[PDB]
RNA sequence: UUGGCGGAAAGGCCUUGGGUGCUUGCUGGCGAAUUGCAAUGUCAUUUUGCGUGGGGAUAAAUCAUUUGUAUACGACUUAGA
RNA sequence: GCCCUGAAAAUGGAUGGCGCUCAAGCGUGUUACCUAUACUCUACCGUCAGGGUUUGAUGCCCUGACGAGUAGGCAGGCGUGGAGGUCAGUGACGAAGCCUAGACCGUAAGGUCGGGUCGAACGGCCUCUAGUGCAGAUCUUGGUGGUAGUAGCAAAUA
RNA sequence: AGAACUGGCGAUGCGGGAUGAACCGAACGUAGAGUUAAGGUGCCGGAAUACACGCUCAUCAGACACCACAAAAGGUGUUAG
RNA sequence: GGAAUACUGCCAGCUGGGACUGAGGACUGCGACGUAAGUCAAGGAUGCUGGCAUAAUGGUUAUAUGCCGCCCGUCUUGAAA
RNA sequence: GAAAUUGUUGAAAGGGAAGGGCAUUUGAUCAGACA
C-alpha cells in the first residue's frame, strides 16, 4: 500500500558505538567523535572501529523510509491522522505514546477508515 | 583422494616431506607418516648434530621446564619440522596437526596398508649425487631417542613376514596372469584391447 | 549403483587474502584433479553447494546447503575463486564442497 | 617396556590382601576371589 | 499536534515506464543440441538418467522421453543447461513430435491422452534403439561420476 | 612518464573508447559527431575522425584540436607491466622514459 | 563352523565345512510419469536418555575414631564387626 | 668469482619462523601468478560549480568535478533550564521519570514505539534568553568495589 | 653539534620493509567488479617445490636497498680469466 | 631460383566460456536495417518458468571460526611506553 | 527508587586477562511484506 521505492539500502546497520563505551561503566554507547592526540580511533589505524560520516548516508530516494515504504508521522488524535487522508500511500501514522487507551480505539477506527496504516495498532489493546 | 594416507619415511628430505606433510593436513587429507627413523636431511651427520645441539641448548632460564621441549625422537623432529609450517596456536592448527600422525618403524594397522612417496621429497630425485646426509635416528640416536634397536628388531621381524605375503602374492598373480593369458585371443579380449583395454 | 555422485569433490582453502588482511565475500577452491589454469577454465560460472547438517529441522530436513559459484580461475596450480550466497563459515577451511556440472556447456 | 600381563597364584595371603583395602574391616574382602575360580578347571585359562 | 505537519506531499501519482528497447530474439542452443541425441540429465528427479533429446520447444526447454519403457523417464520437459547432450544419437525420424508444445505441458494423477502419447512416441524409439545393440541397456543405466572421472577431460 | 609514438590504431581507440570533449570544463562525452562540430567546427573538425586527422596529422590547429580532448584515464596494464620495477628507464629495464613505438602495446593493455 | 597365524598399539589376517541372500554371464514378462524445466532433495556415524527382555555380576571409598615410619593445613602411613 | 681463515661477552633465540644444499643459497635471463584506502567502469553520499525552470522558488530539474587532516577557522545541525506566540496539543481511561542483548527513522548529535514500573503533570512547532551538554582537572559532595572473611584480635606469669 | 635545495615526518591513515614516526608504494566519502604498484609466489601465507645457463659444500655455509656492521692480510678449496 | 614459416604490427574479421552491474522511468536525440509497410541490440532490463508465502530472505543478538585490533587523556621532534 | 556494586534463578562462553573491527555458521529472538 506504498508508494514504489527501489531496493531500500542502508549502508550501515550496525551502530557507531563510542570508542570505549565497552570499556568503563561511564562511557555511554552514545556517539562521540575523539580528539585525542594518540587516539588509534582518530587516527584510523586498522582493526578500529569505524566512524561515521557523509558517505553512509542513505539514498534521497529511499531516506526515511521504514521497511514497509511508508515515511512515519506521529499522531496524538485524529485532527493530525486527518492530515495524512491524501497520502495514504506515502506516509504512516504512528500513534504517540502518551495518547490514552481509550482514545486509541478511537484514532485506530478513524485510520482504519481512511486507509491510513498505523504503525504501533497494538499498544495500550486490553486483550 | 584417499581418507588417510600412509607416506612411507624413508629416504625423503625431512624440510620437504615436512612442508608437503603440511598442506595436506591444512587442506583436509590425513595423513600418517611410518619409518621416520629411516628419514633424511640435507647435509652430513655431524652438521646436523651440532644443528640439533644448537636446538638443544635453547631453555627457558629460570625453569627449564618451561623452556623448549626438546624431543630426541626421530617421529618428533619431524613432526617438529612440520609443527613449525602449520600456524599451531590457531583452532584452525589444531585441526590440520590431529589429522597427522608419525611413528618409528610401521606398527599395526598400518604395516597390512600400502605406504606411498612423495616425489618432490624423496632424496634420491632431489639431491644431487654425491652431496652428503644424515639417517634420522642416527642423529635421533646420538641425542638420546632409546629405542633405535627396538625399532630395528621389529622392523627385521616385519620385513620376513611380509616377503612372505608378497611371495603369496606373486605366486597369485602369476594364476591370474596365466588364466588372462588364455583368456586372449577371446571375443572379448580383442574386443576389449579395441577400446583401449 | 554404488556410485551416485552427479559433482566433482572440492575443498575449501581460504577466502581471497593478502598477507594480513581476508576478504570473506571470496573463497578458495580446489577441485580434484584439476591442475592448471586451462582445465580450470571448464568449470567457471559451474554451481557449487557446500552441505552440512544441522540439530533442528527447518524446511523438514536436518541437512542444509550454502550455493555458490565458480567465479574465476587463480593462480597457476588450478585452484579456483568461487562466491556464495552467504559467505563461507571459514571453519569450513579444509571442508568438502560439491561443484555440479552444470550450467553445462557439453 | 611395557607389561602385557600379570598372572596370580590361587591362594593369596590375608597379609596381602590387606594391601588392595583401604579398610579392611569393613570390606566383604572380595579381592581374588573371582581370580582363584581360574584354577577349577585344568587352569586352561591361567596357562594360556 | 504532537508532530507538526509538512509544508509539501510527494505526488501519490505513479509514471509509466520509459519505453524498454529489448526484444525478444530466438535462443541459439549449442551444437550438440540435435534431435536424436542421447542426453544425460544432470539434476531434477531423474538425474543421473540417459534418456532421449526430441523437439526443442516454444518456451526454451527440450522436449525428452526416457524412452519410458526402458528406463522410466516419460516424455518431460528437461533444461538445456542442466543437461549434458552426449554423442551417440538414434534417428527420431521416426517420430511425430509435434502435437507437443507449450500447452500441452499446462498444469491445470496422469489423464488418458499423456498415456497414448507416450506409447506412440515410445514404440517409434524403441525401434531406432533396437538397431543398435547394448543401447536398450545403456539408456536404463544411470550415469554416475567414478573416482578418477574427470568431466573437463571427458569425452561423451 | 612513459610516453612514445602513438599509431592511427591506438588514436582511434583512445579516442572512441575515452575520448572526452572540454566543454565550460565540464569533460562531456563524445558519442555523437555533434558535440565535435559545436565546439570544434570554428577550426574544421566536424567528425570524430576530423578530430583524429587533426592529432596524427599534427593540423594546423593542434593546439585547439589536443586542448579540447580531457586528458585520457587509462586504466593499469591488463597484462600487467611486464618487467619487475617500473621507475628505471626502459632501456634499462624499467618502464620510463620513451620508449618509442612501443608505447602502442602498453597504452593498449591500459584501454 | 573347521583349523591355523598375528603383542609394535597384536583386536587383525589366512583356511575348512555345510545353510542362505544377490549375481549385469546370457534370454524373457511387468513396473517407473504429476517431485510438474533446478532446488543436498535427506540413504553417513557420534554420544546420550527412556522404556520393553536376553545373557551376567552382587563392591567400595569417604567423614569420624585411630597409629607416627607422616605432617603448617590439605596430604602421608597405620588400626578397628 | 663463490667458499675457507683472519672473526672474543656475558638469560636461551632468532635469514620473521619452520626448513632448505643440481636450494627454498649466490649471479643472471624469460614467462605465468598473488594483492593497497592507488588506477579504470558503474551505483549511492556529501561539497563546489555551470546551466534550465513562474506550484516545498529558502523550491524543482540538468550537468561536471572533487572528497586525507593535529593547532585552528567558518558552516549546517542535535540536546537542556527558563520566556513570547501557536497547536481550543498529551494526561488520573495514567503526565514526568525509571527499567528493556524488543521494533523503527538519521551518517550522527539524537528522535520515535511496544512491554514493565509509576504516580500529576507534560509535549510539537515559530521565536526569545542563558548558571545549556563531561571520562579525566592528584577536581567538589556523596555512594560502592577488588584487596578480604584476608592483615590481624600474641606485652602486663593463670 | 650545525648550515644549503628539495621532498617528508610532525598533522596521516592505507599496501610493502616480520616488527619500526620519517624508507619503498600510494595518500583516505559508502560500495561492487576489474587491473596494478612497492613487495612477493616450499610451508607458515594469497601466488609457478615454474622454465633457463652457471657458481657455491662451510666440524661457525648463505640468503635481498634504507637495516640492524666488519677490515688489513692469507688458502695447492673450486671456478673462469 | 621459387616458396614456406617465424617474428612484429593491422582489421570499422567472425565467434565460445565466466564474472560484476540493470542507475533511469510517457514522448522528444543521434542513427540503424529495410523497395516498402515496418523493424532494431539506436539517449541505462526485459521476456519466460519455478519454489516460498514464511523466520524461508533479512534485522538483532550471544557464540564459534578466519584474518586483523597495545590505553585513554596529555605535554612532546617523538607515548602502548 | 537510576548507577557503581551485590544475592538467587535462567542462558552462554571460558588451555597464561578481558574487551574491539570485518564476515559467516549456529542458538535465540524479532519487524516487515504478501494476501
Ligand atoms: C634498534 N635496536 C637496537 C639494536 O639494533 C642494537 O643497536 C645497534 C647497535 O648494535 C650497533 O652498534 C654495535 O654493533 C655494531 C654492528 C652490529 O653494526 C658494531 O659495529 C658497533 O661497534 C656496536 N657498538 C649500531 N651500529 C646500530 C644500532 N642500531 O642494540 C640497541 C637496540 C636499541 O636494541
Ligand atoms: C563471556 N565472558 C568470556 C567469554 O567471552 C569467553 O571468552 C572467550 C575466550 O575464552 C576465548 O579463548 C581465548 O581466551 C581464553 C581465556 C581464558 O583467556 C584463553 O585461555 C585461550 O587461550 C584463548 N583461545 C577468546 N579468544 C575470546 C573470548 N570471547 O569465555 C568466558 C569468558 C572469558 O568469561
Ligand atoms: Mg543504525
Ligand atoms: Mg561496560
Ligand atoms: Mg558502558
Ligand atoms: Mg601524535
Ligand atoms: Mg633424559
Ligand atoms: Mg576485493
Ligand atoms: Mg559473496
Ligand atoms: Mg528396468
Ligand atoms: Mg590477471
Ligand atoms: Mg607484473
Ligand atoms: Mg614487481
Ligand atoms: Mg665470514
Ligand atoms: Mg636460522
Ligand atoms: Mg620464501
Ligand atoms: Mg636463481
Ligand atoms: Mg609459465
Ligand atoms: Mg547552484
Ligand atoms: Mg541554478
Ligand atoms: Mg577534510
Ligand atoms: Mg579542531
Ligand atoms: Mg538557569
Ligand atoms: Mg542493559
Ligand atoms: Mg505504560
Ligand atoms: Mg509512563
Ligand atoms: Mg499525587
Ligand atoms: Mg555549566
Ligand atoms: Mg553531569
Ligand atoms: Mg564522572
Ligand atoms: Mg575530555
Ligand atoms: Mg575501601
Ligand atoms: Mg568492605
Ligand atoms: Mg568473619
Ligand atoms: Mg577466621
Ligand atoms: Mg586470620
Ligand atoms: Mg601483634
Ligand atoms: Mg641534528
Ligand atoms: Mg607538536
Ligand atoms: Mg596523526
Ligand atoms: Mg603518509
Ligand atoms: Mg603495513
Ligand atoms: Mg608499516
Ligand atoms: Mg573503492
Ligand atoms: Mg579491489
Ligand atoms: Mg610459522
Ligand atoms: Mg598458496
Ligand atoms: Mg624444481
Ligand atoms: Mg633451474
Ligand atoms: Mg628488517
Ligand atoms: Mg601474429
Ligand atoms: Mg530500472
Ligand atoms: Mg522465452
Ligand atoms: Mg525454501
Ligand atoms: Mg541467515
Ligand atoms: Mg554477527
Ligand atoms: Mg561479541
Ligand atoms: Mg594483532
Ligand atoms: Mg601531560
Ligand atoms: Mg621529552
Ligand atoms: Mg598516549
Ligand atoms: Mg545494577
Ligand atoms: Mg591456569
Ligand atoms: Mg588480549
Ligand atoms: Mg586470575
Ligand atoms: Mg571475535
Amino acid at each position: 500500500a506504498s508508494l514504489p521505492h527501489p531496493k531500500i539500502v542502508k549502508k550501515h546497520t550496525k551502530k557507531f558505538k563510542r570508542h570505549h563505551s565497552d570499556r568503563y561503566h561511564r562511557v555511554a554507547e552514545n556517539w562521540r567523535k575523539q580528539k585525542g592526540i594518540d587516539s588509534v580511533v582518530r587516527r584510523r589505524f586498522r582493526g578500529n572501529i569505524s566512524q561515521p560520516k557523509i558517505g553512509y548516508g542513505s539514498n534521497k530516494k529511499t531516506k526515511f523510509l521504514s521497511p514497509s515504504g511508508h515515511k512515519t508521522f506521529l499522531v496524538a488524535n485524529v485532527k493530525d491522522l486527518e492530515t495524512l487522508t491524501m497520502h495514504t500511500k506515502t506516509y504512516a501514522a504512528e500513534i504517540a505514546h502518551n495518547i490514552s487507551a481509550k482514545n486509541r480505539v478511537v484514532i485506530l477506527a478513524r485510520a482504519k477508515a481512511l486507509g491510513i496504516k498505523v504503525t504501533n495498532p497494538k499498544g495500550r489493546l486490553a486483550l | 583422494v584417499e581418507p588417510v594416507v600412509v607416506i612411507d619415511g624413508k629416504g625423503h628430505l625431512v624440510g620437504r616431506l615436512a612442508s608437503v606433510v603440511a598442506k595436506q593436513l591444512l587442506n583436509g587429507q590425513k595423513i600418517v607418516v611410518v619409518r621416520a627413523e629411516e628419514l633424511n636431511i640435507s647435509g652430513e651427520f655431524f652438521r646436523n648434530k651440532l644443528k640439533y645441539h644448537d636446538f638443544l641448548r635453547k631453555a627457558t632460564a629460570f625453569n627449564k621446564t618451561r623452556g623448549p621441549f626438546h624431543f630426541r625422537a626421530p617421529s618428533r623432529i619431524f613432526y617438529k619440522a612440520l609443527r613449525g609450517m602449520v600456524s599451531h596456536k590457531t583452532a584452525r592448527g589444531k585441526a590440520a596437526l590431529e589429522r597427522l600422525k608419525v611413528f618409528e618403524g610401521i606398527p599395526p594397522p598400518y604395516d597390512k596398508k600400502k605406504r606411498v612417496v612423495v616425489p618432490q621429497a624423496l632424496r634420491v630425485l632431489r639431491l644431487k649425487p654425491g652431496r652428503k646426509y644424515t639417517t634420522l635416528g642416527k642423529l635421533s640416536t646420538s641425542v638420546g631417542w632409546k629405542y633405535e634397536d627396538v625399532v630395528a628388531k621389529l622392523e627385521a621381524k616385519r620385513k620376513v613376514s611380509s616377503a612372505e605375503y608378497y611371495a603369496k602374492k606373486r605366486a597369485f598373480t602369476k594364476k591370474v596372469a596365466s588364466a588372462n593369458a588364455t583368456a586372449a585371443e577371446s571375443d572379448v579380449a580383442k574386443q576389449l584391447a579395441a577400446l583401449g583395454y | 549403483a554404488e556410485s551416485h555422485r552427479l559433482y566433482v569433490k572440492g575443498k575449501h582453502l581460504s577466502y581471497q587474502r593478502s598477507k594480513r588482511v581476508n576478504n570473506p565475500n571470496v573463497s578458495l577452491i580446489k577441485i580434484e584433479g584439476v591442475a592448471t589454469p586451462q582445465d580450470a577454465q571448464f568449470y567457471l560460472g559451474k554451481r557449487i553447494a557446500y552441505v552440512y547438517r544441522a540439530s533442528k529441522e527447518v524446511r523438514g530436513s536436518k541437512i542444509r546447503v550454502m550455493w555458490g559459484k565458480v567465479t574465476r580461475t587463480h593462480g597457476n596450480s588450478g585452484v579456483v575463486r568461487a562466491t556464495f550466497r552467504n559467505n563461507l563459515p571459514a571453519k569450513t577451511f579444509g571442508a568438502s564442497v560439491r561443484i555440479f556440472l552444470y550450467p553445462s556447456n557439453i | 617396556l611395557r607389561s602385557l600381563t600379570t598372572v596370580w597364584a590361587e591362594h593369596l595371603s590375608d597379609e596381602v590382601k590387606r594391601r588392595f583395602y583401604k579398610n579392611w574391616y569393613k570390606s566383604k574382602k572380595k579381592a581374588f576371589t573371582k581370580y582363584s575360580a581360574k584354577y577349577a578347571q585344568d587352569g586352561a585359562g591361567i596357562e594360556r | 499536534s504532537a508532530q507538526k505537519a509538512p509544508k509539501w506531499y510527494p505526488s501519490e501519482d505513479v509514471a509509466a515506464l520509459k519505453k524498454t528497447r529489448k526484444a525478444a530474439r530466438p535462443q541459439k542452443l549449442r551444437a550438440s543440441l540435435v534431435p536424436g541425441t542421447v542426453l544425460i540429465l544432470l539434476a531434477g528427479r531423474f538425474r543421473g538418467k540417459r534418456v532421449v533429446y526430441l523437439k526443442h520447444l516454444e518456451d526454451n526447454t527440450l522436449l525428452i522421453s526416457g524412452p519410458f519403457k526402458v528406463n522410466g523417464v516419460p516424455l518431460r520437459r528437461v533444461n538445456a543447461r542442466y543437461v549434458i547432450a552426449t554423442s551417440t544419437k538414434v534417428s527420431v525420424e521416426g517420430v511425430n513430435v509435434e502435437k507437443f508444445n507449450v500447452e500441452y505441458f499446462a498444469k491445470e494423477e496422469i489423464k488418458a491422452e499423456r498415456v497414448e502419447d507416450q506409447k506412440v512416441v515410445d514404440k517409434a524409439l524403441i525401434a531406432e534403439i533396437k538397431k543398435t545393440p547394448l543401447l536398450k541397456q545403456y539408456l536404463s543405466a544411470s550415469f554416475s561420476l567414478k573416482n578418477g572421472d574427470k568431466p573437463h577431460m571427458l569425452k561423451f | 612518464v612513459a610516453y612514445g609514438y602513438p599509431s592511427y590504431s591506438t588514436i582511434r581507440q583512445l579516442v572512441y573508447k575515452r575520448g572526452f570533449g572540454k566543454i565550460n570544463k565540464q569533460r562531456v562525452p563524445l558519442s555523437d559527431n555533434a558535440i565535435i562540430e559545436a565546439n570544434l567546427g570554428k577550426y574544421g573538425i566536424l567528425s570524430i575522425d576530423d578530430l583524429i586527422h587533426e592529432i596524427i596529422t599534427v593540423g594546423p590547429h593542434f593546439k585547439q584540436a589536443n586542448n579540447f580532448l580531457w586528458p585520457f584515464k587509462l586504466s593499469n596494464p591488463s597484462g600487467g607491466w611486464g618487467v619487475p620495477r617500473k621507475f628505471k628507464h626502459f632501456i634499462q629495464g624499467g618502464s620510463f622514459g620513451n620508449r618509442e613505438e612501443f608505447i602502442n602495446k602498453l597504452v593498449k593493455s591500459m584501454n
